[PDB]
């Protein structure tokens, strides 16, 4: 190919098609327009491989990659700033206003609204990052201090982590998104498709569905907010106009929020020596919660047994009774125990 | 010019330098040659080239403008109709001029288009429906009635 | 334009410009020379209108084309490769180790489950072909050859026949796929987006789609092979799966393939001299098979015994019956002629 075709190549070619008295020789003023126009040519044939490449969808550049994605509609990601909290410390009243510049290192910050040292509100103040990057992502406790000089601020440091800083998107990231997209497109009413409208809401974490649960064509989704709590009712009202919004024809939509079970138990057990009843209700009740944050299935009555001697302050357990019985009890789908009784005596 | 620089120094007088000047006049049509072939690479900027694009799309038509030939390539690829039924029943009223109710039920799987039959005329009311059949799901069945 | 600039008007426009009072003689070395630019001129002008043609692959399939079509979303299916089970013979206590060498003429198979022979887990062992293709998709009791030189193993040897050997997926095919897509338009949930659905699977060459065909929700899907040719079950499996993955929930999905129709020849004839019933009851089979190929609509019994005629071994031919009769029978949706019994003699 272009390769192949070489100063040299292409120089004896052109030789050898021109028929003449004259004898091919270094040097010649005809064969120096021969020379030239051949080294022009075989710049012209990298430039032809070069643009072979240019053309293609993959190794694009800055700009082909933009013209790219507007012909595909994609638009790449250029980052976002990052957003904290920081707190400023020094002489009381001190009016720092809108717009001032905060460096933690090389790195540079800017405050958003006006904050007062000693004030009523407080002295912490958000702060947004000047610029987008993960370097903006400050951690928590960074002492920042001011480009400019401030009489009555003396230290300026945050009390939350610096969030929100994205960088720019790379090529290969946008090149993925979009062979991705391509793959796999939006459906009527798959599963998929149809959860991932509904994951789109910040409140909810995991979303189930329950397909032909009124007969065909009938659709119930389940959501679960953090750890599968119940959200709000407004949350639940917005994901429901959310996934309206984006639903199939003629579907019907129920969405099922979790369910919390209350939880009453009583026992009669020995306490250890230094400790009291308030010590050993709240450390095990905290334990229990935990058991429930992870508690599979149907509740274990010999594991939460386990959970309050293996709790301090046990020094012997008797007669535990949770919920009247001291039976397994059954968790049906959305419930979640609740710790609501706690009758602890010695 | 390029090649006078590289050509040696008895060569400098004009009876050289005019092939060469004539060569590389060429050889600057040929470039401009290149500049053009590569706007005709991207889409944008191929103007007469936009016709066998829309070859490639498998549409053809009589076009005015390469303006609207890149919008008209940019609707036909992704584009993809959506599943909601408020999008569609837009069409349908924009088609009809009358709004258009649905009682839908998803055990019956049963679609009803609900329009004043005095705001649209008979063939054009078969025309929306045709494509509303062409746009609405197999499955789905469909029914359009008339308000007397 | 590569195209507007041609050899000559190129070459007597470089003549043209020089402007010297030397006259430009035919024939002289210089007009060869400028001849001999102007050739290789025609030539990377060429190659620059080739370029052009690749960039739009109007024609003469390329890797542009590939990549072009994956910016589309569509990808290229390789297929898959022919499955089944071999019955191993010989003394018994010999192991067949998993990963076994077999070989069957020029195929290459390989011996997926370590079968014991004389064990309680029997003889037979699952055998997958080891390329994608049909001509993999062995029929039933073909012998296979141990390619490794085992003690105590007479005969291999399949009880049923080997299917799955979808295939390898073929440009044309591919260009075809997404010309009729462009033709196409796909929307969520959709008779057409159900049937590029249907495309998506290997082994599915034509797709039919039938809404409503019971009524509520109801799908009926008929597909095709090549040559409207019927298809494994397992591919039609595949196909509903893969559908029912994609497909909006609901719908009921129902996909059939094309059955046989039997036919059955009677017919009593002259065979010509040097020519004897088996050659000439080839000859017509091939031709019969060819024109059930090319066939639509209904089979006619004057066109078959016309080409029977007209076949090589024939003198005349009296008394011809198509299943006893020698009337037009129609060849229905889903169906294609079978040819079952020829009953040809003197």
């Amino acid at each position: 190919m272009y390769s192949d075709q070489t100063y040299e190549v292409i120089k004896n070619r052109t030789l050898e098609n021109i028929n003449l008295d004259i004898y091919k020789g270094e040097g010649s003023f005809l064969n120096n327009m021969v020379s030239g126009n051949n080294l022009e040519l075989s710049k012209i044939y990298l430039e032809l491989s070069k643009m072979h490449k240019m053309a293609f969808i993959q190794d694009t550049y800055n700009q082909f990659l933009d013209k790219r994605v507007n012909e595909f509609g994609v638009y790449r990601k250029l980052g976002t700033e990052s957003n904290g909290e920081v707190e400023f410390i020094g002489e009381k009243g001190t009016v720092i206003n809108n717009g001032t510049i905060i460096s933690y290192r090389d790195l540079l910050f800017v405050v958003i609204k006006d904050v007062t040292i000693g004030s009523e509100e407080g002295d912490n103040s958000p702060v947004q990052a000047l610029e987008v990057g993960k370097k903006y992502n400050l951690p928590t406790n960074c002492e920042f201090k001011l480009v400019d000089n401030i009489s009555g601020v003396t230290k300026i440091t945050n009390t939350r982590s610096f969030e929100g800083g994205t960088d720019i998107e790379t090529d290969e990231e946008l090149k993925e998104r979009f062979y991705k997209i391509q793959r796999n497109q939006a459906t009527s009413g798959n599963k998929a498709h149809y959860e991932e409208w509904a994951l789109e809401v910040d409140g909810v974490y995991n979303v189930k569905v329950y397909p032909r649960w009124d007969g065909p064509g009938t659709v119930k989704v389940l959501i679960f907010g953090k750890n599968n709590q119940a959200v709000d009712t407004e949350t639940i009202e917005r994901c429901q106009q959310h996934i309206d919004e984006e639903k199939p024809i003629g579907p019907t939509i129920t969405v099922v929020t979790p369910l919390p079970i209350e939880i009453s138990i009583s026992a009669v057990m020995k306490l250890e020596d230094g400790y009291t009843l308030d010590n050993v209700k709240e450390s095990f009740l905290e334990s229990i919660n935990t058991y429930f944050r992870d508690i599979r299935g149907e509740i274990i009555y010999t594991k939460v047994m386990g959970i309050l001697i293996n709790t301090t302050g046990v020094h012997d357990l008797s007669n535990l009774l949770i919920n009247g019985s001291t039976d397994n009890i059954t968790i049906n789908e959305d419930k979640i125990p609740s710790v609501t009784t706690v009758n602890f005596s010695e | 010019m390029k090649l006078i620089d590289k050509l040696p120094s008895f060569d400098r007088n004009y009876i050289v330098e005019e092939i060469q000047g004539a060569y590389d006049t060429e050889l600057n049509i040929l470039k401009e040659d290149i500049d053009d072939t590569f706007n005709q690479l991207f889409v944008d900027t191929a103007t007469w080239g936009l016709d066998m694009w829309e070859d490639i799309l498998c549409i053809e038509k009589k076009e005015l403008d390469f303006d609207t030939r890149r919008s008209n390539i940019k609707a036909k690829m992704r584009s993809r109709g959506t599943s909601t039924i408020e999008v569609i029943k837009s069409i349908c009223e924009a088609y009809t001029k009358s709004e258009t109710d649905i009682k839908v039920y998803s055990d019956e799987f049963t679609f009803v288009l609900s329009f004043i039959a005095n705001n649209c005329d008979y063939k054009t009311l078969l025309d929306c429906s045709d494509m509303i059949e062409r746009v609405k799901p197999a499955h789905l069945l469909h029914y359009l009635e008339p308000i007397i």
